DNA sequence: TCATATTATTACGCCAGACAGGG
DNA sequence: CCCTGTCTGGCGTCCTCTCACCTATGA
RNA sequence: UUGAUUUGGUGAGAGG
């Protein structure tokens, strides 16, 4: 729940959390509003 | 880019435990260059603590008696 | 223990220094029994003996005079993993 | 009327579509392939005659003898097939040939030779295939399997869009040979024509014309057309067919007599055309600029000064035409460059050559193929006059010539092997017709373009291979001949064709290890069609398209029954009904319809023939005479599946089972499966372990009596008659009068293989299934094998599942087992381990088989005799001895004794020993000490185990209840099984839920009739339930003639019966909701399918009834006690100073490169230092580790790993000098 | 070293040091004898290529092979590539200590424990149980202890027990992604052999029980034994790194047990009696005089912690049902009611447990992950939540819509023979009516499936949602979509081909009815295409997450 | 047994990076 | 001399399990 | 001082 600690190391955890997701993806007029 | 930027690196086991050996360790080799450890893979190769886990207090302590 | 890791290039002072005989010999093995070559790739007197602690050959088989090096043998006298950083 | 067998267990046929073609013989493409390579075939085609006659007779260069060939023959084998697994040799023919060695005069072509010679030569021997479509190569028993390659002929590919960034498309064209070298042709970006052969260096391409003997003028008479200016009254008329003007620009002033057609400006369409035709426009006057961009077609010089004007392929300007003008050439032959249509690609091929005559051509083409090594006239014209054109080092096949001579649209379908001029200009020309717009590409993977090799045809590869160098060895022989005083055993040597053929039939990428658990699994192993292998594509590199199911797999491969993970779509299996072409090709049956009357005969068709027909769908509506009942009717007319008349149609699907194959049209309900999980089903299903006891799918497919007979699992009768019945050893069969031939009075003794290893170490065993006094049929089965009950396909076992969560013990996909399923012995697989110990003379003198064994006390003389070696059979399990086997110095003698291994138990069932002559036979030298022993556990099952259905549901078996705390109906049967319902509405397998009510009903059945046989009645009210119960709903295909079974085979039916009466629910045809129902209402059950269950536990009801039925569920071969797996200390490896791998090596786990990474993601800095540095590698970190634990105190002394000074000594000896700086 | 046999497997370095030493014996020979000059340029020149060939393989024109055709491996290729120092045994090592074996569930497990065998835990602790074997004095000599483990006798089973208790193991799924696959438990001994696993750690692992496996590593030391009890134990590890959503959210059987217990029905037993607290709600139910969904007025406890840090309650009596005051006792403290007052479908419990976790901390979020996981099991156990043939309702307004949809096909084709309109408008007019009667499909059947249930109370009908099997499966958020439930029930769509443009011609039948030979295939066309994807994706999806970890 | 020392197939798909060609 | 096809090198997922097969020559 | 060989390397197949 707090502020990173000194030393955690947050590159591998970070690549780590963007590169996990991989399986999940794929691989292979004018203007109109709607609100007022 | 990310290879390019992993493979660009001021220490040769970092950007030699990734892709190409013989570009990083020729250029290495002629440039004369000194791999002041200071990361997690070059760590793990040499068989010590990590620089940022638990082992952060170690390296704040080795650095600090230097 | 030690900080950095330094690589530059091998001149050949330093191979030679590295170096603890010359390699002449191709031969590798004898193969029709278990001896190795004298001297050729797989060599005594370059490098150590098979066995820890004992003449390949024929002499020193205890624990007292860790070195010599008769003729007869042409053979160093240390630890079986000597010649792994050899 | 039905077979005896067959009136044993008859099972209810739901299915509506009469079937009309009977499921051909399923291992039909390796016996015919393999009959075809060795059989006595005059004409010479395909087989061993083929390759006899290719190389045969051999005549030296001029040497005046000429050794020719006469017949050949194979003898008997020395070892019949099972004491040739038993010893380890080959299952092999020799092969004797008849050479006849006729020896010349000096000048004798037509004289008649000085003397003779001929004698039944040794070359070679062949393997031969067993009966069931296997070999026995070295005691092991493999399988070739069906290579699916590219045909030979040309073929017109496209390459679209990837190459040149732009967007422009290339076209190239393959002529690919059967045998020889490869050329292409390709354009490039500049719009050129370009030659390669074999991949080389890129040539352009009329540089291989100018090869040919072709000068520029007969290359322009080719490729273009000429415009006709002629020389007259003023500026130089022209010839003008209108068909030139299509589609461009005019550019002058198009007038004709005394007319003005088109004017300047607007283009010419085809009414301006057809006005100049009906005008009769030919002659028109040009204007200066109309020639000035124009080529010249053939050459002219001029007459009286006697040189050249302009060279063909020239274009012209103002000045030139003021040359040839002047000359005297009246007629001036132009190039028609069309930029739409005909575009001048050859002509400007022509401008980037650097060529002019035939020999710099044939000098340029030498040193592209050849580089280096100088090209003269003789050996550049001997290269490139073998390239294509002699029948040695080129040969496309008859299908090469075929699809060579269908591709350019050609008459007849046979020719020369070679290639001639006309066929490399024919593969020109089309080439740049697709170019300019007519005509298309094909693609690759149109199952017309995609031959099958088979075994036949790649042993008769090798073959020619043997002997093409054994002839090479014959003229290097003869030349060096002396005679008479030679036998044609000094010039011919046994030993290539033997070294090419057995390293064929041993270490090739298609001849490997057949997958031995399963009758299924033998039987869907021969069937398999692998685009690997080589010539063939490989697995790590491609592609997306050549794993992805075409539409001329209909019929032909499997289109759900390939392998998930690296190889999907390269290992396709082969379809139900698909036959093998004569060129190779895959040919499937349909039904021939001429007009509304869908005829009975049948007709084969391969997908270069199925695109032209309209071909239905085998699900369509007919009523008893075969017009189709609407009026219009799902069909496919070129891979495109659309709605047609119901008079157009020229063929219909033959039976409904014949998309999918033998491995996933045993799955009932399949038409209400998903696609992955009928995959993943058919795939667990080739996996399973054969039980102890075979029980007979309540809900099959009927295709299971065709796979049990047809893979030789059971043993069938050859000929039909009584029985003696011995069988303790043997089944004797009396052979009935009209099967019994004259002499040879006879009587058919059947070989029973009791308890043996198969290739997955699972036990293959038959036992007899007819009694004594009994009568059987031709083609009836007697003895059932493994995975079989009646000649039936019993993989698995039926068994009562409930769909429910019970208490979370079966959450993700695991499965709860009451331990009525333990208790039975219902999954109680048998293995058998073959163990080998040998005491080969290392070093040191002879190793010995002797008790006294040393060291070790009265725990090594125990199993064994007085004096040495496992006794026969006991209760041996880990740590114990079977064989002594021990040298004396090695005090200093040591323990080499072949023992058990860890975790293993079993009772030895036999001991072969063929040893060093001297143990107190028949083996090979080498080896001394030869000891087999046959270990046989018997695994039961357990929390850990994989059991799946036939639909793909895995599960890992979780907790083995007891009886009591199962969920009971209120009838007070446990439910044996309990599954997840969850799993259902997300992996879309809906069909085991209908195999769950339907095998409910068909014990629903079962079950009465084992009351009405229990509470015994008398027959008549068994055979009227048994009539009932055969009716049963729609129009079916079965009824049954029950009142003819002499009231003892109603008996014997309902004896047969009373286990559940078994369904067939075929493939796409099966049976309805409605059908379901209703057999659920002839049994006494509820029709919902769904009954009311207590717990066992609470004993109070469950809310909203649950369902139970029964599941066929399988026992996978991924057992949990072979892969629970622990370590903590033991052997090593040599090079590096971390632990082995593997289980059968005692080590440990790779924690990779990802853990690593995990652990660094947390704040692991000293699990991960001893998990890479004292766990693993550093050899004092990890003794003064081991002391340090058996002391009591948990500290490591790290030090630094091994295999980084490894590292330093690997980098450190090349020229690079790594160290390690100050402290 | 010789292989099992006679001869010895040679190295391919010595190959090429024999190569290298064979040829300047050569040419130290030659410049001996004085050679002319072509002869020692050859020589040298094949030094050279040796030399080259010995250093990096390949490197020069065509590598040389010894067996068979095979190119031999030199000193380069022991540095570079997967297969190198670096990626083999320097990043990754071979561990002893480790253990291996197929995974199970085991749903009694607190979620810091899992289930490890007796047969794995006596291999994997043998120097501790050395050690405490030693200590005692039951034995002398390593050699009595090995022996004494190796017969496995009667006292080194209360030695086991003694060394496992309070020492975590690293539990560890083979393609391990993020830092959740790799978890500290405690052991629990296991008569068997398999890893019995807690059910809500599987969500983290990605571990299915279809034939998994996992690997066991023990940390020797005792700094290894502190990070793994106080970094890497499944306790400590309840939230994802990714973001902030937990990651020991109820997977699938639990959020079943809980919507069918938290949920209602227009009449039941004991409908709309009044009930003096939950305790006796789980009373009636238990007894057999009220259902468990029955709406009640029970009187609840709610503590509200609106001061600071000092929990106030207050006490209401709420109209809700029977289950939801049963699942009220398991709740904690500072928790409001309302948390529970819903029917609780997945994101509900996801976020019941994430206000859970910003509230009371972590102590009270793991004990009650622990009792929603096992009130989950034990009310689906007591739910009988099947699933039959009848569930999948089919609409009967489905062959109508069909056959509105061949009707409209067959004016466009009728237009298509007059030739009013073109090919490509013909194609989109064509997908477009299929993809309208595809959607109306879909909303009869989805009608017909979450509303199909009426049943009166003392009178006229009501409606309520339905507790149709497959829409408690798909309403839940267990397992299920609105696109799996609509392909049992509706029209399963235009399947595309591998071309990838569509089909003009649609799958009408489900899997309820029976698909025929041409849909099937069609739809083979259509599930082959994501296998192929899925297993060349996955090569991808790792090499981008090993640039990642590198670049980082 | 103990020194002698290397030749007659092609059928990936980007994606950087270096190189001779030419307006 | 700045664009430019063209050619050459260098990537391409982790963990596990089972099986078989291993240079020729030679007075 | 009380004992021993696969890793090496290829090919094929399988699991998650
Ligand atoms: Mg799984
Ligand atoms: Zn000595």
């Amino acid at each position: 729940g707090h502020i990173i600690n000194k030393g955690e190391a947050i590159g591998v955890i970070a690549a780590q959390s963007i590169g996990e997701p991989g399986t999940q993806l794929t691989m292979r007029s004018s203007i109109q509003v709607k609100n007022k | 880019g990310i290879t390019k930027a992993s493979l660009a690196t001021e220490s040769f086991i970092s950007a030699a435990s990734f892709q190409e050996t013989t570009r990083v360790l020729t250029e290495a080799a002629v440039a004369g260059k000194r791999d002041e450890l200071r990361g997690l893979k070059e760590n793990v190769i040499v068989g010590r603590l990590i620089p940022a886990g638990t082992g952060y207090a170690y390296h704040q302590d080795r650095m600090r008696r230097r | 223990e030690f900080d950095a890791i330094k690589i530059a290039l091998a001149s050949p002072d330093m191979i030679r220094s590295w170096s603890f005989g010359e390699v002449k010999k191709p031969e590798t093995i004898n193969y029709r029994t278990f001896k190795p070559e004298r001297d050729g790739l797989f060599c005594a007197r370059i490098f150590g003996p098979v066995k820890d602690y004992e003449c390949l050959c024929g002499k020193y088989k205890r624990l007292k005079h860790r070195g010599v090096i008769c003729e007869k043998c042409g053979v160093e006298v240390t630890q079986t993993k000597v010649r792994r950083e050899r | 009327v039905y077979s005896y067998t067959e009136k044993k267990r008859i099972r209810k046929d739901f299915g509506k579509r009469p079937q009309v073609l009977d499921v051909p013989y399923l291992l039909s493409i390796q016996l015919d392939s393999f009959q075809k390579f060795i059989e006595q075939d005059p004409e010479g085609q395909y087989g061993l005659e083929a390759a006899f006659r290719s190389v045969f007779p051999i005549q030296s260069y001029s040497g005046n003898s000429e050794l020719q060939y006469v017949s050949y023959r194979l003898g008997e084998p020395v070892f019949d097939v099972q004491e040739c697994q038993i010893r380890g040799v080959t299952y092999s023919a020799p092969l004797r040939v008849k050479l006849r060695l006729v020896i010349y005069e000096r000048e004798a072509p037509e004289g008649t030779v000085k003397d003779i010679k001929e004698q039944e030569v040794y070359m070679g021997e062949i393997p031969l295939m067993t009966d069931n479509g296997t070999f026995v190569i070295n005691g092991t028993e493999r399988v070739i399997v069906s290579q699916l390659h590219r045909s030979p002929g040309v073929f017109f590919d496209s390459d679209k869009g990837k190459t040149h960034s732009s967007g422009k498309v290339l076209y190239n064209a393959r002529i690919i040979p059967y045998r020889g070298s490869w050329l292409d042709f390709e354009f490039d970006p500049k719009d050129n024509l370009f030659v390669r052969i074999d991949r080389r260096r890129k040539l352009p391409a009329t540089i291989i014309l100018r090869a040919l003997n072709y000068t520029t003028e007969q290359i322009l008479d080719l490729f273009f057309e000429k415009v006709i200016f002629e020389i007259r009254d003023n500026k130089l008329q022209m010839e003008l067919v209108p068909e030139r003007l299509r589609g461009e620009t005019a550019s002058f002033d198009i007038e004709a007599n005394g007319k003005v057609y088109v004017e300047k400006g607007r283009r010419i369409t085809a009414r301006h055309i057809r006005q100049l035709e009906k005008d009769d426009v030919k002659l028109i006057e040009v204007p200066v600029e109309y020639i000035a961009g124009k080529v010249v077609a053939k050459d002219y010089i001029d007459e009286s000064t006697g040189e050249l004007i302009c060279a063909a392929n020239m274009e012209l300007s103002l000045d030139l035409l003021a040359k040839l003008s002047q000359s005297g050439h009246k007629r001036i032959e132009t190039l028609f460059t069309n930029d739409l249509d005909h575009g001048p690609y050859i002509s400007e091929t022509l401008r980037v050559d650097p060529t002019n005559d035939r020999l710099s051509a044939l000098v340029e083409i030498y040193r592209m193929m050849r580089p280096g090594e100088p090209p003269t006239r003789e050996a550049a014209e001997s290269l490139f006059e073998n390239l294509f054109f002699s029948e040695d080092r080129y040969d496309l096949s008859a299908v090469g010539r075929m699809k060579f001579n269908r591709s350019l649209l050609r008459e007849e379908i046979e020719g020369s092997g070679i290639l001639s001029k006309d066929d490399i200009i024919d593969v020109m020309k089309k080439l740049i017709d697709i170019r300019n717009g007519k005509g298309e590409v094909d693609d690759i993977d149109h199952l017309g373009n995609r031959r099958i090799r088979s075994v036949g045809e790649m042993a008769e590869n090798q073959f020619r291979v043997g002997l093409v160098r054994v002839e090479r060895a014959v003229k290097e022989r003869l030349s060096l001949g002396d005679l008479d005083t030679l036998m044609p055993q000094d010039m011919i040597n046994a030993k290539p064709i033997s070294a090419a053929v057995k390293e064929f039939f041993g270490s090739s990428q298609l001849s490997q290890f057949m997958d031995q658990n399963n009758p299924l699994s033998e039987i869907t192993h021969k069937r398999r069609i692998s685009a690997l292998g080589p010539g063939g594509l490989t697995r790590e590199r491609a592609g997306f398209e050549v794993r992805d199911v075409h539409p001329t797999h209909y019929g032909r491969v499997c289109p759900i029954e390939t392998p998930e993970g690296p190889n999907i779509g390269l290992i396709n299996s082969l379809s139900v009904y698909a036959q093998t072409n004569e060129y190779g090709f895959l040919e499937t049956p349909y039904r021939k319809v001429t007009d509304g009357v869908v005829t009975d005969e049948i007709h084969y068709l391969s997908a270069i023939e199925e695109g032209n027909y309209v071909i239905a769908q085998a699900n369509s509506n007919l009523d008893e005479e075969g017009h189709f009942v609407e009026d219009l009717v799902t069909c496919r007319s070129k891979g495109e599946s659309s709605l047609f008349s119901r008079d157009q149609v020229d063929y219909m699907d033959v039976s409904t089972q014949q998309v999918v194959s033998v491995g996933a049209s045993l799955i009932p309900f399949l038409e209400h499966d998903d696609a992955n999980r009928a995959l993943m089903g058919a795939n667990m299903q080739r996996q399973a372990v054969p039980t102890l006891r075979a029980d007979k799918p309540l809900v099959g497919t009927g295709m299971e009596r065709a796979v049990a007979v047809d893979s030789g699992v059971t043993a069938v009768a050859k000929r039909g008659g009584v029985v003696q019945y011995v069988d303790a050893s043997r089944i004797v069969i009396k052979v009935n009068e009209d099967e019994m031939y004259p002499g040879e009075a006879g009587i058919d003794i059947y070989n029973l293989t009791k308890y043996t290893r198969s290739n997955q170490n699972t036990c293959i065993n038959q036992m007899p299934c007819v009694s004594l006094g009994e009568p059987v049929e031709r083609g009836d089965v007697l003895a059932d094998g493994p995975s079989t009950d009646l000649g039936e396909l019993a993989l698995g076992q039926n068994m009562r599942v409930a769909f429910m969560p019970w208490n979370g013990y079966n959450f993700e996909d695991s499965i709860l087992v009451s331990e009525r399923v333990v208790q039975e012995d219902r999954f109680t697989t048998i293995h058998i381990q073959e163990l080998a110990c040998v005491s080969r003379d290392t070093k040191l003198g002879p190793e010995e088989i002797t008790a006294d064994i040393p060291n070790v006390g009265e725990a090594a003389l125990s199993k064994l005799d007085e004096s040495g070696i496992v006794y026969i059979g006991a209760e041996v399990t880990g740590g114990d001895i079977l064989v002594g086997k021990v040298t004396p110095k090695g005090s200093d003698v040591k323990d080499s004794s072949l023992r058990v291994p860890n975790g293993v138990s079993g009772t030895v069932i036999d001991v072969q020993v063929f040893t060093r002559d001297g143990v107190e036979d028949d083996l090979a030298p080498g080896v001394l000490k030869i000891v087999k022993v046959y270990l046989a556990v018997k695994r039961r099952i357990q929390p850990g185990d994989k059991m799946a259905g036939r639909h793909g549901n895995k599960g890992v078996i979780s907790k083995i209840n007891p009886i009591e705390d199962m969920p009971y109906d209120e009838n007070g049967t446990p439910v044996d099984i309990v599954l997840n319902p969850l799993g259902v509405p997300s992996r879309m397998n809906i069909g085991q839920i209908l195999e769950t009510h339907l095998g409910m009903a068909a014990k629903g059945i079962g079950d009465k009739i084992n009351a009405m046989l229990k509470q015994q009645q008398e027959v008549a009210k068994l055979r009227e339930f048994i009539q009932r119960a055969y009716d049963l709903g729609a129009d079916v295909r079965q009824k049954v003639d029950l009142s003819t079974f002499s009231d003892e085979e109603v008996m014997r039916l309902a004896e047969n019966l009373r286990k559940g009466m078994p369904i067939a629910t075929p493939v796409f045809d099966g049976a309805k909701e409605a059908e379901i129902k209703e057999l659920l209402k002839l049994g006494d059950l509820p029709t919902s399918g769904q009954i009311r269950l207590y717990d066992g536990r609470t004993g109070e009801q469950f809310e909203r009834p649950v369902t139970v039925g029964y599941m066929y569920m399988l026992k996978l071969n991924h057992l949990v006690d072979d892969k629970m797996h622990a370590r903590s200390t033991g052997s090593y490896s040599l090079v590096t100073q971390q632990p082995l791998g593997g289980k059968a090596q005692f080590g440990g786990q790779r924690f990779g490169e990802m853990e690593v990474w995990a652990l660094e993601a947390y704040g692991a800095a000293y699990t991960l230092q001893e998990m890479l540095t004292v766990k693993s590698d550093d050899v004092n970190g990890r003794t003064k580790m081991y002391k340090n634990i058996v002391d009591g105190n948990h500290q490591m002394e790290p030090g630094m790993p091994e295999s980084f000074n490894v590292l330093l000594k690997e980098i450190r000896s090349l020229g690079i000098n790594i160290e390690l700086e100050d402290e | 070293v010789p292989l099992d046999g006679g001869r010895f497997a040679t190295s391919d370095l010595n190959d090429l040091y024999r190569r290298v030493i064979n040829r300047n014996n050569r040419l130290k020979r030659l410049l001996d004898l004085a050679a002319p000059d072509i002869i020692v340029r050859n020589e040298k020149r094949m030094l050279q290529e040796a030399v080259d060939a010995l250093l990096d393989n390949g490197r020069r024109g065509r590598a040389i092979t010894g067996s068979n055709k095979r190119p031999l491996k030199s000193l380069a290729d022991m540095i570079k590539g997967k297969q190198g120092r670096f990626r083999q045994n320097l990043l990754g090592k071979r561990v002893d200590y480790s253990g291996r074996s197929v995974i199970t569930v085991g749903p009694y497990l607190r979620l810091h424990q899992c289930g490890l065998p007796k047969k794995m835990a006596l291999e994997l602790f043998k120097p501790f149980i050395y050690g405490k074997l030693e200590l005692r004095g039951l034995a002398t000599t390593i050699k009595a202890a090995k022996k004494m483990v190796e017969r496995e006798e009667a006292v080194v089973w209360d030695i086991l027990d003694e060394v496992i208790r309070e020492h975590p193991v690293l539990l560890n799924r083979a393609p391990t992604l993020h830092r959740l696959g790799i978890q500290a438990f405690e052991p629990v001994l296991i008569e068997g052999k398999a890893i019995q696993l807690h059910p809500l750690v599987c969500a983290a692992y990605n571990a299915d029980f279809d034939g998994d496996q996992m690997a066991v590593h023990v940390p020797l030391t005792l700094e290894a034994q502190l990070e793994a009890r106080a970094l890497m134990m499944s306790t400590n590890n309840i939230l994802s790194p990714a973001n902030g959503e937990p990651i020991i959210v109820p997977s699938q059987d639990v959020v079943l047990g809980l919507y069918y217990m938290t949920r209602d029905c227009v009449n039941a037993k004991g409908e709309g009696m009044v009930l003096t607290g939950p305790k006796e709600a789980e009373r009636l139910y238990r007894s057999g005089l009220a259902s468990l969904h029955a709406r009640v007025k029970v009187r609840i406890t709610e503590y509200e912690k609106d001061a600071n840090g000092e929990l106030v309650a207050k006490t209401s009596l709420k109209d809700t049902t029977v289950g939801r005051a049963i699942l009220w006792m398991i709740v904690p403290k500072g928790l409001p009611y309302s948390i529970v007052n819903q029917a609780l479908g997945k994101k509900a419990i996801s976020k019941m447990l994430n206000t859970c976790y910003r509230i009371l901390g972590l102590k009270p979020t793991v004990i009650f992950a622990d009792q929603i996981m096992y009130t989950g099991f034990a009310y689906a156990a007591r739910s009988g939540a099947s699933v039959g043939i009848d569930d999948m309702v089919i609409p009967e307004k489905k062959h109508e819509i069909i056959s509105e949809a061949e009707a409209e096909v067959a004016e466009i084709q009728e237009q298509f023979q007059s030739g009013l309109v073109t090919a490509g408008e013909r194609y989109n007019k064509v997908i477009d009516i299929w993809a309208a009667a595809n959607d109306r499909v879909s909303k009869a059947m989805m009608d017909n499936l979450q509303t199909e249930t009426v049943i009166n109370r003392d009178g006229q009908e009501e409606k309520q949602v339905s507790f149709n099997s497959i829409y408690m499966m798909a309403d839940s958020g267990a397992r299920g979509s609105a696109a799996q439930i609509r392909q049992l029930a509706g029209m399963r769509g235009l399947m595309a081909k591998p071309d990838g443009s569509i089909i003009e011609t649609p799958i009408t039948a489900n899997f309820r009815e029976g698909l025929n030979v041409l849909q099937y295939f069609i739809s083979t066309h259509g599930a082959r295409k994501g296998l192929a994807d899925t297993a060349l994706k996955t090569a991808n999806s790792g090499y981008l997450t090993r640039r990642l970890v590198d670049v980082a």
